[PDB]
This record gives structure tokens, C-alpha cells and sequence, in this order.
């Protein structure tokens, strides 16, 4: 969302699950799945977090008993800038090519 | 002469006493590409080669019923052993081998089985311990044993931290017994190979 | 992928992106046709009962997806545990014809009345929400009914809608979470 | 249809077990369909793989 | 026949060795499928109940059979006597969902309710032992469930497998002997 | 099957009276109908009848 | 536009103000399988994927001549790191990206050069450091350089705990230049990917 003189290289990357806490560094999270990008002439980046997990299926809901978040975690860095600061990044999300739902459930309390 | 030499990687192995090879459950590996690890996984080939372990110590005062067990992955300082800490996920299978060196003029009988889903099994038990993949190591027939297994589970792949789905036993069937000819006591190891190496899901450094 | 967000053009990256491969995708269950078509429970009663979809709970599957919607079609089942005779009449009728036998009146029979029941509105399409300035000759026009039943006394009522049509979503929200991650709840567990 | 899983043909006729629809002019008339078919999935620029 | 033992390579000699003719068998009631399919009780019940096919009785055909195998898969039929209505939810539902009709839900009707339900776990294939470190974030996964019933009252659960399939064989054990030869009960004979 | 043994169809549709099976690749995959069939039935060495 | 997308393993990066690609000595690498491994060599795909490193601040008081220089390989953490420990001999090549984000208000510039078999070099014999494979970084034009180069060496393999075939260099051509619009200073990080990765000569373990 910066302004024209505004730059800056952002990375994202999926922390699967094993690890007691998600990396506060690029550094650490590179041998991660993850991709960097710059800015520029087009301002959005769309990344697919990849479905990896033991089970064929993963519940929607999570239980009071995890601790550590079962599918992992997402990071989202920023590499450097130039004159970008107080310039926002917006996120949003979307369901993907292969993205699934099944087994209808009528949970909320009425 | 049953001979018979088996290799994984840059690693061989030969006995002149073989028995033969059991292949457990099936003869090769379900889909190793299927849609819980979306198109992520890889093989591994560096990490399919021989590692081994010391089991025990066949004595004349060990009894039928005495086991010793070993679940598996176990400890592992090899590149096996960092793929289980560099990657979220993995399935592989097993290539067995246990050799227990005695000589001809011992008697006994070990039974050497790979089980899927271990549990501590009852005395009576133990003697259906056969339906699991098999074969037996007796003085006066052979000193190896050779069992192949494939990957299982309720998940395609697996978080070997959590959970070990095979794990080798060697019971004994029969006392060992020795004589003025025979060698005193047999010392039992596993020579084994992880089979078909596959990981997903790349971990952060440590740093 | 990058591109100019501005223009707010649909895109959709995939794994392969990164070198992974795109599944198969089975979204039986995500049909709205599908996903409508259960029973869901209207709570206020009275032995005089208009039939009006939004009287449905804001946060029930049936409830929160219809609100998802600014406008629908559908068709209607009806389940009804009442004393007496139950007695309906279609959208646009006189409250004092609901006394009257020669309407679809159903004798008692126990447990419970079911009864398939046509759209019946003078639309082409109700609505869930509807911006008028007031409407007369967040209040919904009176026209937007599917009739009204009556009887001695009604205990429960259950409604489904059938061949629903759903057009121009609406924000559709999952429960506030307060805390610092995730929203967590006791999940099924065998003893 | 949608959550009807009977192999049996119904015994009321379709006039009297559901409302008949009229029309001026079911088609794919799908908006959101043909909106989600069109996003975009390539890649805007040069590739180095 | 002799053979070289050591090797486990099966070995089935008949009576043709010593002259004698192996006749026809007809094995229809030790095929998996049909032995599996009939209903088995589960004691332990509460007004909440997680379907657990490991609450099975360890020693009664079908709980003694499961256990003897490793991995299994099916659907399933249940039957439940009950007080008011049931409300069944499948794996991985919050257990506060049970409250709500819009899942399935089974008004009461005498004398029991029988369901077909099917398979709804998120593995390919469950287990009766599961050798985990621990396998958190003699105890079972918590997936390993076919859903869960809620009633006012939950008096009777029968439960059965339709389409078995059963994986890696396990130790089966007769009752412990103790007589110096049989074990010798009262087998039924008329009066 | 195993212990079905109505001739009438279903009323129901089977994607309603049971879960659905999907593959990747019921088939021949007896292991124990397999190691069963291959076991030794012979005589080993020479006979005298 | 000038966009470039560059993807090695599960990881891509993409500039939006790229000036290209710049290849040294060759477009491919030379003969991975010779003599001096016998057959006993692999690839370990695994390991090729970016790593990060920070280079240094680019401020309005470095001169002309100011040199920042990293050998490679350095210390890694990752796979890649595990196979140094792993195995006597190595070899692999390089894909350098090196990025210097300010603004378009900023001025000065910086050469980025891939030197094989590294040597300090005098004030005079850095104005002929565009004899190596390199490109340069101007605010004006863009923010990222990048270079791909193949594996070489007096040896077809290498022992890279005593040698390091491998520098990058990034020198200040032209000063760093400033003003009210202008970032005050601009941080220089590289972005690196080991190619064709092969090993021969596994080591044993630490135990």
C-alpha cells in the first residue's frame, strides 16, 4: 500500500509442524518452504500454503488439549526497505484450486 | 552352500547360512506419492544403506518366552538419523537382517519377527507370535536370519517422533545348549536398512 | 504470482508454483442445493404462526448460510407437533381463513404433521435484507412469507428448504476469538 | 438435485410435490462459477527454474 | 514331508501321504465380511457417547476378532435405546454440537432407533493398537472414532460392521485351560 | 457381501447407504489367499510306495 | 517491467526490477562423473534451495574502493550444511542474487562480482574487478544483481573445509548519495542457492 518512493522485499514461509516455536528470522526460516518478493509496478503476491500432514484430512476445529498448533505455522518477514516506513502490506486469503471441505456440522451454541 | 549376499547402497552383506528372505504382508510398497503431502516429497537414497545394533546375549539360562525388542526408527547418527530431525514427515520400509553366531554343536532356537502396532504380549501369546512376518535362526541350520517389510499405517506418512510402527523381536523358542564343543554364550545383532526413504515438509534451523 | 491487486481481478496461485502438485477436489458437501436441504428449528411460537425463514437462528448451518445471501428461492417441508388440527394457508390470505377446514387442514395424527409445501410469495425472489426507505402504502416487507399455520397449540416447529437457490453473498462470520491464537473447544474423544 | 437419495419414482406427480418454475426469454447461469473459472493461475513475468 | 523349517515358508501336507483323500470345504462362516457383520453391545454408555468400536467386549465374537487384527475398516449400523431425541455428529466435531438438530437428529420412535452411518475418520484405516511415543501435540489416537450419539438418556447401544476389511493378523486365544486334557463344559442336550 | 441376503435393489441410493471408496493407482490384494495358495504340498526326496 | 521469477527447490524469489542474469565462465557445468570419485558419486538435490545472508550497510561514507567480500560455501545450517560434515568431497556451483533496496531517490553504485580463487587486491587492481563475472546495483535502474556460476577448480571435486573455490564481492563503485526524499542508507543482503550438488565419500558418524 506505500507510496511510488516506498520500496521494500518481503518473505513468506510454511513452518510445518515439529518444531517447538516458529523462527523470528529469515535466516532460519529459508530452509523452509518460502518464497521473497520485491515491490514494484504490481502491488499484490498471492502464495499457496501447501496441505502437508500425516492424515489425509485435518479437522477445521481445534481441541483445548493442543499446545503447539497441529499444521504448522506461517511467517510472514520483511528482508529490508527503503523509506517504507509506516507503509502497510494488506492480507487476505482464499480457498484454493484443490482446497476441501466435508462432513457438514451445526456447532455454534443457539 | 546358502549363499546369499544382500546390498543397500554403497553397503553389502553375506552369509553362507542363509535361510532365505521373508517378505512380510507385501512385496512392495503402497503409493508413495498420494495427497497428504500435496506434490512435496522426495526419496532420499543416501540414507538407504546398512546401520547396526547389538540385541543381546543368547544364554543357556534364558528361558522360552525371553524377548528383546527393538522399535524402530531407533537412534540414528547417520544421515537416516538427520532426515528424521531435517523434515516434518517420513515413511520407509525395513530390510532385516540378524545374525547369531554360535557354532554347529549349539542347540535352541530364536524366533525373529517384525510386528506392526507393538504391544507387551501375554506368556500365552507368545506362542502365536508366528502370524507376524517370520523365520528362526537354529545352531544346526543357520546363523542369519532376513526379513523384508514395507511402510504401514493409519497415515501415508509419519512423525517418527510421535510414533514407531514396526519394531523387531527376537524371542526364545528354545534354550540355548552348549557342550565342551560348543560355543559358551551367542551374541545377537541386527544389521539393518531403511528401505524406499521418503520426506516432506522442510524444518527451520536451529541457528 | 504477482499482479496489480487494484483491479481486484480473481487470482488463484497453486503449489505448483514451488514445484508441489495440485489434488483432487470432491465439494459435494459445499453445494448450496445440498447444504440446505435439512431441517432446522424456528424457536418463537404461538398457535398462530407466519412462516418466515429469517425467524431461523443467525449462527445454525441453515441460518448463517441464508443470511450469506442477500436473495433465495425455494420450496418448503414443514414438520409440526401440534394439538388438534393444523391449518395453512397460503401467502397473501385473510388471518381469519386459518379457521376455516376447507384450507389444507391436517387431522391429528401422532407423533407430528409432515407436509411439503410450495413457494407461494408474489416475487420472483425473497430477500433477507431489504433497503427500503420504508416500504408501506431493518423491517422486511410483509409479502416475504411462505403462508401460516395454525392449530390449538403448537409445540415444535421444523422447516426445510427444498431446490434452494441462493444469489449475492453476504459476509459469513466464524465465532470471535479472544484468544492469543487459536480458538479452541473440547473436540469428540473416545472415554 | 441435493439430499434426496431415493431410487424410487415419487407418487405424486411434480405438480403437486413442488412448485412449477415459468421462465422469459435451469441454465449456467452461474455467476460465481464462471468468476472462480477465470482467476488467474499463471505466472506475470520471465521464469528461472 | 520333511523341510527345511527355519526358512517359515509355509507347509500343507494332506492325507494323500498315507493314503487317504482331502475332501471339499465349504468356508462361508469364517469369511470376514459375513463374520463381522452382526450386532455386538456396547456396555458402558452415558447420556453423551463417542462410538468407539475398542469399548467392544475383548472375549465376544466380534471384539475378540477385531482385536485380532491390526488395522481394520468399515461402516456402520448402530441401534439406540433412548429417552427423547438423538443427535448424532461425526469425527472431529466439537463436542457442544451434540445440543444442535440441525445435525443428524432421530425423534424419538418406540422402541429403539436403528441408523446406517458411515466411515468418517480422517486416516485411511484405523488401528485397535497404536505403538506411539505418545502421538500428542495402551491409549488410542482420539480420531479413531465413528462420531458420537447424545440423548436424553442413552439405555441400549448395538453396534455392527458392514463392509469389513481386516489387516495384519494378531494373537486370538481360547479360554485357559486347566483340566489335566479338555476343557468341558455343558453343551446343550434335550430333556 | 457378507450377510446381506435381501433380492430386492435398495430404496436407497449407495452414495447414501454407505461411505464411498476412491483410489489411487477392490482388488486382488489377499496377501494371506496368496501366501496360503503358495505353501508346500509335495514330498521333498525320493518316494517308495 | 522488468520482472524476474528465479526458483530453486520449494523456494522462489522475484524482483520486480531485474537487469538479468549474468553467467560466468560458462552456461553449464563440466563433467560431474570422472575418474577421481570412480562411480561412487550422487546428487543431492535436496540441498539446492536458497539461504540468506546479510552483506553490509551501504552508507554515504563508504568510498570508492569499499569492498565486502563472502567465501563460499559459507556456514550453512541447513541440508547443505549437514552434507560438509557428511562426506570427504563436494562440488556444486552457485546462484547469487544480491539485493539493495533504497528508493529511486538515491544514487551511487555498487559492482557485484563472483571471483574465483580469491586474493586481497590492491586500490589499483580493483578498477579491473569487471574482468570476473559481475553486474551492477544503481538506485536509478535497480535493486537486485544477479549471477549464476558453474563449479571449478584445479580438482573435480573438493574439500571444502580446506578450500573455497568461490567469493563474492560486492565493491562501491560510486558513493551512496542522499536527500530529504531518499532512503538515509541501504542494507545489502544476499540470497543464495547451491547448484548441482554432488557428494562422494561417506564419512563415518560422531557416535
Amino acid at each position: 500500500t506505500g507510496s511510488t518512493d516506498s520500496k521494500a522485499r518481503y518473505m513468506v514461509a510454511y513452518i510445518p509442524p515439529g518444531v517447538e516455536t516458529p523462527p523470528d528470522t529469515p535466516e532460519e526460516a529459508a530452509h523452509c518452504i518460502h518464497a521473497e518478493w520485491d515491490t514494484g509496478l504490481n502491488s499484490k503476491f498471492t502464495f499457496s500454503i501447501p496441505y502437508v500432514s500425516a492424515a489425509d484430512y485435518a479437522y477445521t476445529a481445534s481441541d483445548t488439549a493442543e499446545t503447539t498448533n497441529v499444521q504448522g505455522w506461517v511467517c510472514v518477514y520483511q528482508i529490508t526497505h527503503g523509506k517504507a516506513e509506516n507503509d502497510t502490506l494488506l492480507v487476505s486469503a482464499s480457498a484454493g484450486k484443490d482446497f476441501e471441505l466435508r462432513l457438514p456440522i451445526d456447532p455454534r451454541t443457539q | 552352500d546358502r549363499l546369499l549376499t544382500t546390498r543397500n547402497g554403497h553397503t553389502t552383506s553375506t552369509t553362507q547360512s542363509s535361510v532365505g528372505v521373508t517378505y512380510g504382508y507385501s512385496t512392495e510398497e503402497d503409493h508413495v506419492a498420494g495427497p497428504n503431502t500435496s506434490g512435496l516429497e522426495t526419496r532420499v537414497v543416501q540414507a538407504e544403506r546398512f546401520f547396526k545394533k547389538f540385541l543381546f546375549d543368547w544364554t543357556t539360562d534364558k528361558p522360552f518366552g525371553y524377548l528383546t525388542k527393538l522399535e524402530l526408527p531407533t537412534d540414528h547418527h547417520g544421515v537416516f538419523g538427520h532426515l528424521v530431525d531435517s523434515y516434518a514427515y517420513m515413511r520407509n520400509g525395513w530390510d532385516v537382517e540378524v545374525s547369531a553366531v554360535g557354532n554347529q554343536f549349539n542347540g535352541g532356537c530364536l524366533l525373529v519377527a517384525m510386528v506392526p502396532e507393538w504391544k507387551a504380549f501375554d506368556t500365552r501369546e507368545k506362542y502365536q507370535l508366528t502370524l507376524f512376518p517370520h523365520q528362526f535362526i537354529s545352531p544346526r541350520t543357520n546363523m542369519t536370519a532376513h526379513i523384508t517389510v514395507p511402510y504401514l499405517g493409519v497415515n501415508r506418512y509419519d512423525q517418527y517422533k510421535k510414533h514407531k510402527p514396526w519394531t523387531l523381536v527376537v524371542m526364545v523358542l528354545s534354550p540355548l545348549t552348549v557342550s565342551n564343543t560348543a560355543a559358551p554364550q551367542i551374541k545377537v545383532y541386527a544389521n539393518i536398512a531403511p528401505t524406499y526413504v521418503h520426506v516432506a515438509g522442510e524444518l527451520p534451523s536451529k541457528e | 504470482t504477482t499482479t496489480t491487486g487494484e483491479s481486484a481481478d480473481p487470482v488463484t496461485t497453486t503449489v505448483e508454483n514451488y514445484g508441489g502438485d495440485t489434488q483432487v477436489q470432491r465439494r459435494h458437501h459445499t453445494d448450496v442445493g445440498f447444504i440446505m436441504d435439512r431441517f432446522v428449528k424456528i424457536n418463537s411460537l404461538s398457535p398462530t404462526h407466519v412462516i418466515d425463514l429469517m425467524q431461523t437462528h443467525k449462527h445454525g448451518i441453515v441460518g448463517a448460510l441464508l443470511r450469506a445471501a442477500t436473495y433465495y428461492f425455494s420450496d418448503l417441508e414443514i414438520v409440526v407437533r401440534h394439538d388438534g388440527n393444523l391449518t395453512w394457508v397460503p401467502n397473501g390470505a385473510p388471518e381469519a381463513a386459518l379457521s376455516n377446514t376447507s384450507n389444507p387442514t391436517a387431522y391429528n395424527k401422532a407423533p407430528f404433521t409432515r407436509l411439503a409445501l410450495p413457494y407461494t410469495a408474489p416475487h420472483r425472489v425473497l430477500a433477507t435484507v431489504y433497503d427500503g426507505t420504508n416500504k408501506y402504502s431493518t423491517q422486511l416487507p410483509a409479502s416475504f412469507n411462505y403462508g401460516a399455520i395454525q392449530a390449538q397449540a403448537i409445540h415444535e416447529l421444523l422447516v426445510r428448504m427444498k431446490r434452494a437457490e441462493l444469489y449475492c453473498p453476504r459476509p459469513l462470520l466464524a465465532i470471535k476469538v479472544t484468544s492469543q491464537d487459536r480458538y479452541k473447544q473440547k473436540i469428540i474423544a473416545p472415554a | 438435485s441435493g439430499n434426496t437419495g431415493s431410487i424410487i419414482n415419487n407418487y405424486y406427480m411434480q405438480q403437486y410435490q413442488n412448485s412449477m418454475s415459468t421462465q422469459l426469454g435451469t441454465q449456467n447461469n452461474d455467476w460465481f462459477s464462471k468468476l472462480a473459472s477465470s482467476a488467474f493461475t499463471g505466472l506475470f513475468g520471465a521464469l528461472l527454474a
